[PDB]
């Protein structure tokens, strides 16, 4: 759904 | 008490400082010729655009639009490590970060904007190129009326000379804003944001005793800022119909769809 956002916050 | 919001502003200045290169500090500074160091690359026409290309980083609206989206996505990446250093924001619920963020990040980005601007224009490429506001008119519709809402909000909400200690609380009141679409779990949000708009107040007595009801000017800003995004997102919709030579990158495709 949001991967790119999803994965810059759990980075 | 008091003691634990001017940690809490500190803690968040702190962060701010460490997440954006290029602050309201320096960019006065810059604005100013008070850097005393080397000016910025002034781009007014289509030959200063095209002789700037060394100090910046297939038609010259539809390349200065699709440049501003390296530009958004880097501020997006320094907006959402900065949320990560909002105290008990990680903690929330994972979608509910994700809402927050997808609501907040082009009211911030907007707020932060009016740092890089004066009337006649705004600082790029860090401070090291300044795009004239008239050159950003004088491009082709839908493109010369694009920058134009965020020059007329920058020139009211720079008035409040707010500093970097102050942005720093605003937007971290921005991005725990409660209610935004689509929320699992508003009340721990709203419990964060009433900590940040404590501090927040407390900042503005402090840094501003002789100004008086900045925190009132500036809570009514929040909505100025609903809808130079709200305007802002109707101009992408009419140009992603009327213009499908252009890219948009897929983190902004990710943000503005289901907006």
């Amino acid at each position: 759904r949001h991967k790119i956002l999803h994965r810059l916050l759990q980075e | 008490e008091s003691a634990d919001l001017r940690a809490l502003a500190k803690h968040l200045y702190d962060s701010y400082i460490k997440s954006f290169p290029l602050t309201k500090a320096k960019a006065r500074a810059i604005l100013t010729g008070k850097t005393t160091d080397k000016s910025p690359f002034v781009i007014y026409d289509m030959n200063s655009l095209m002789m700037g290309e060394d100090k910046i980083k297939k038609e010259v609206a539809i390349r200065i639009f699709q440049g501003c989206q390296f530009c958004s996505v880097e501020a997006v990446q320094e907006i959402t490590e900065y949320a990560k250093s909002i105290p008990g924001f990680v903690n929330l619920d994972l979608n509910d970060q994700v809402t927050l963020l997808k609501y907040g990040v082009h009211e911030i980005i907007y707020t932060m904007l009016a740092s890089l601007m004066n009337k006649d224009g705004v600082l790029i490429s860090e401070g090291q190129g300044f795009m004239t506001r008239e050159f950003l008119k004088s491009l082709r519709k839908p493109f010369g009326d694009f920058m134009e809402p965020k020059f007329e909000f920058a020139v009211k909400f720079n008035a409040l000379e707010l500093d970097d200690s102050d942005l720093a609380i605003f937007i971290a009141v921005i991005i725990l804003s409660g209610d935004r679409p689509g929320l699992l779990n508003v009340k721990p949000i709203e419990d964060i944001q009433d900590n940040l708009l404590q501090a927040l107040e407390l900042q503005l007595k402090l840094n501003h005793p002789e100004s008086s009801q900045l925190f009132a000017k500036l809570l009514q800003k929040m909505t100025d800022l609903r809808q130079i995004v709200t305007e802002h997102v109707q101009l992408l919709q009419v140009i992603k119909k009327t213009e499908t030579d252009m890219s948009l990158h897929p983190l902004l495709q990710e943000i503005y769809k289901d907006l």
